[PDB]
């Protein structure tokens, strides 16, 4: 049998979480840093020019993000365990702009005021001519990638915006990233939780 | 000839495949099938395509249930006369070729790596290769330049510590699937899971590390190593090297579980394509804290260790994911 009811939802709010003082890593150069980059142990990096300016306010499938405002020593974070604050609050959905080095998946843990945490879920697809083994959405691919002595013609570098549920009707105060050298993290937004019912008809 | 190959994946499977997509063969079946690890110690190169398969040969052993099998020549000439009576008697020659002399690679002229490509066309002076790996090409090359690479002697290279110091040799590589192909039905799947988890579970032989006892073995004596010390600079450069082509059978084989899940609608079998992709996913963490450990000196000792126990945990419950899955597929 078949049964299927309309809904609506309420309009959720999206608080943008400033990761300019975790920044540990250089993953993306311009063509006079190229020997900074860190994304692989190679050396690589995402081409600076394709992607937004440091600061900027941008949208990838709809959902908003902050662009890091990056220091020389760090644009982006390399997951390390960190614990990020965020304002304490009922959640929906997680929203990463993130790139591993290769395939991997992790755990973020959530902190709520209780005391209770959950693990969640994460994966992460890879930055070399990647393609979403988690289900994830293409949030950039360049044309070009960085190496340590040239810019290489025809080689995709690839970002990906990655969703994590939080399940717990309860309020979260903070998040805990993967602890895996693999994992980059570019930006962050959370989701609000908002509230669905019954719409008119039936 | 068709371009092939996966993220995970190195020029090892990936010249394979060219080869068996050609003779009417499906990839994701004969090289996917398999699902090991091993480890003998003294065995490994600084290889791209290192894979350990005594006592079959390489491809007979990337390809356990199939009549695949290969063979190394090594051309003893000045030209490539060698490769010119092989196309002609209907093979496809795979060789061994140095990045640093391939016009068309990222690495040219500037890092030495052991790699492998697929020729399919000789003229007088241009050499047709195929190299999948990214940024694919296909085409005509100049014969100085292909024979630079085939001659390379890959000296030590500093940039390269994983893939530098072994010598093209002018050696190449023939493929032959000599005999019929199992009928890839319920009971074969059925059959090849079981052997996989029946081999993984086994106690290892005195001169290899095996399966899940063996990796435990193996990771154990990797976090006992002093980070920095010259005995853990080798054991974290074999490290990287061994494990490209592991962890590249590990996603291969969650695909080939993929694949035959949506084939007969078998949810056992994705759930189990789950469990083997997290093992393929544990390596990375393990593959690259020690890399930045080699390259960089990111000596991280207790993260390590965390990876490798994530690794032999997600190992050990992809087995019983599979035994569920064989179970669901067909009785024995
Ligand atoms: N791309 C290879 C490196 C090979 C050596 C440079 N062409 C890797 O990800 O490990």
């Amino acid at each position: 049998r078949v049964l299927t009811l309309p809904g609506t939802a309420s309009a959720p709010e999206f608080r943008l979480i400033d990761i300019d003082g975790l920044l540990n890593n250089r993953a993306t150069t311009d063509v006079r840093d190229l020997g900074s980059g860190r994304l692989n142990a190679w050396g690589n990096s995402f081409p600076a020019a394709e992607l937004p300016a440091p600061g900027s306010l941008i949208t990838v499938a709809g959902i908003p993000f902050t662009w890091a405002n990056a220091h020389a020593r760090g644009d982006n974070i390399r997951c390390e365990g960190q614990v990020v604050d965020i304002p304490p609050g009922q959640y929906d959905w997680i929203y990463l702009l993130a790139a591993s080095e290769r395939r991997s998946e992790d755990t973020i843990w959530a902190h709520y005021d209780d005391g209770h945490a959950d693990p969640l879920r994460v994966g992460i697809s890879d930055f070399l001519d990647g393609t979403p083994a988690f289900g994830e959405l293409s949030a950039f691919r360049t044309s070009r990638m960085h190496y340590p002595h040239h810019v290489q013609e025809g080689l995709p570098t690839t970002m990906w915006l990655t969703r994590v549920g939080m399940p717990r009707h309860g309020v979260a105060r903070s998040l805990r990233l993967p602890r895996s050298v693999a994992m980059h993290v570019f930006a962050l937004t959370l989701r609000t939780a908002a509230a669905v019912r019954l719409a008119e008809g039936a | 000839v068709e371009l092939w190959t996966r993220d995970l994946g190195s020029c090892l499977h990936g010249t394979l495949a060219t080869a068996l997509i050609r003779d009417g063969h499906d990839p994701v079946t004969v090289l996917g099938a398999p699902w090991e690890f091993r480890r003998r110690p003294g065995a490994w190169s600084s290889e791209e395509y290192f894979f350990f398969a005594e006592p079959d040969s390489l491809a007979g052993r990337l390809a356990l249930y199939h009549p695949f099998e290969s063979t190394w020549h090594r051309s003893d000439g000045d030209g490539v006369d060698d490769l010119r009576e092989a196309l002609a008697a209907g093979v496809l020659p795979i060789a061994a070729v140095d990045n640093f002399h391939l016009p068309f690679r990222p690495a040219f002229h500037d890092v030495h790596a052991a790699h492998l490509l697929v020729v399919y066309r000789i003229t007088e002076t241009e050499v047709y290769v195929s190299d999948a790996q990214p940024p694919a090409f296909q085409g005509a090359i100049p014969l100085a330049d292909f024979l630079a690479s085939w001659g390379s002697l890959n000296p030590p290279d500093d940039a390269d510590v994983f893939f530098s110091a072994s010598p093209s040799g002018r050696r190449w590589l023939r493929t032959r699937m000599t005999g019929p192909v199992p009928e890839p039905d319920r009971h074969w799947v059925g059959r090849v899971i079981r052997e996989n988890v029946a081999r993984y579970r086994q106690e290892p032989p005195a001169d290899t590390q095996t399966g899940l006892p063996g990796l435990r073995r193996y990771l154990d004596e990797l976090c006992a190593l002093t980070p920095g010390t010259n005995a853990a600079s080798e054991a974290l450069s074999e490290l990287y090297v061994i494990s490209w082509n592991i962890q590249a059978q590990s996603g291969l084989h969650a695909e080939f579980l993929r694949a035959h899940s949506v084939k007969w609608r078998i949810p056992e079998l994705a759930e189990a394509a789950a469990g083997v992709d997290a093992v393929a996913h544990g390596w990375t963490g393990v593959r690259m804290t020690g890399a930045h450990s080699r390259v960089w000196q990111r000596h991280r000792p207790a993260e390590l260790r965390g990876h490798a126990t994530a690794l032999v945990r997600r190992l050990e419950a992809a087995l019983d994911l599979l035994e569920l899955a064989a179970d669901a597929v067909s009785l024995e």
